[PDB]
DNA sequence: GGTTGGTGTGGTTGG
């Protein structure tokens, strides 16, 4: 996360921390969207172009963490994967299209003020929330500037209308993305960068205050530069074929 | 659902330092 | 204690 500041304890219950289990190695955020399934990107699993393809045994996740090196017994838990389910349209040769996992843990998490679960959206939620202009908040453990923090870091940023988004790249945009970010001179900035892949871009309901996931940290170029802008994973494009893993595996 | 509440903030009826920003940038 | 027990030249872990 790119000029994010310290995240206080307890802001971001749902967030969850994906380990390369020997060695021990932090890869990727991800999300918890209950007690036995957490969503990442699929690039943190699958990525060929990288020699990256993780199979169960080979990772772990940790949840309710606050710093990176300490353990905090009795706060953070963890968990070992029983299974994982990568898009099936997953396209990591062209552009990252439908960038999106699910992992299920092999023993539920109890649910604590250090650990719980975020919404997913609804189409009356992802209709009036997704709209250029209004802002989310992106959470993560990655890189502090282009190419390590000690407390998780978090960034508030705005959504970007599609015809910029696209403008601003050559990479081949699609529907099953989205980008935010100020613009060239908004005065502000801020990004999500390398390492905070899987990590969630969430938004606040104005109508019932609960929290929901519209988005995954997915891709860029660099971080934080002067008319780039972050994209994300559009969870509620994808719903359907989450609910579906979720209802058929859970 | 039991989602997207959290214990330290909204069930204690507690903002956290910049939720503000992401309200206001609605209207 | 702590946001967390019962003991550490810590521990899976700081002071
Ligand atoms: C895996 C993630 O941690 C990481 C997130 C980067 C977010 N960056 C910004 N500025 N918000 N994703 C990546 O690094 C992805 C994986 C493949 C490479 N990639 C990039 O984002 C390259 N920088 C661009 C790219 C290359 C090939 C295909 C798509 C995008
Ligand atoms: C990833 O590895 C599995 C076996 O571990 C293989 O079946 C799968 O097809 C591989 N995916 C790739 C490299 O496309
Ligand atoms: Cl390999
Ligand atoms: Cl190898
Ligand atoms: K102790
Ligand atoms: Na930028
Ligand atoms: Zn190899
Ligand atoms: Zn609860």
């Amino acid at each position: 996360i790119v000029e994010g500041s310290d995240a206080e304890i307890g802001m971001s219950p749902w967030q969850v921390m994906l380990f390369r289990k020997s060695p021990q190695e932090l890869l990727c955020g991800a999300s918890l969207i209950s007690d036995r399934w957490v969503l990442t990107a699929a690039h943190c699993l699958l990525y060929p172009p990288w020699d990256k393809n993780f199979t169960e045994n080979d990772l772990l996740v940790r949840i309710g963490k606050h710093s990176r090196t300490r353990y905090e017994r009795n706060i953070e838990k963890i968990s070992m994967l029983e299974k994982i389910y990568i898009h099936p349209r997953y396209n990591w040769r062209e552009n990252l299209d439908r960038d999106i996992a699910l992992m299920k843990l092999k023993k539920p998490v109890a649910f604590s003020d250090y650990i719980h679960p975020v919404c997913l959206p609804d189409r009356e939620t992802a209709a009036s929330l997704l709209q250029a202009g209004y802002k989310g908040r992106v959470t993560g453990w990655g890189n502090l500037k282009e190419t390590q923090p000690s407390v998780l870091q978090v960034v508030n940023l705005p959504i970007v209308e599609r015809p910029v988004c696209k403008d601003s790249t050559r990479i081949r945009i699609t529907d099953n993305m989205f980008c935010a970010g100020y613009k060239p001179d908004e005065g502000k900035r801020g990004d999500a960068c390398e390492g905070d892949s899987g990590g969630p871009f969430v938004m606040k309901s104005p109508f019932n205050n609960r929290w929901y996931q519209m988005g995954i940290v997915s891709w860029g170029e660099g971080c934080d530069r002067d008319g780039k802008y972050g994209f994300y994973t559009h969870v509620f494009r994808l719903k359907k074929w989450i609910q579906k893993v979720i209802d058929q595996f859970g | 659902a039991d989602c997207g509440l959290r214990p330290l903030f909204e069930k204690k009826s507690l903002e956290d330092k910049t939720e503000r920003e992401l309200l206001e940038s609605y209207i």
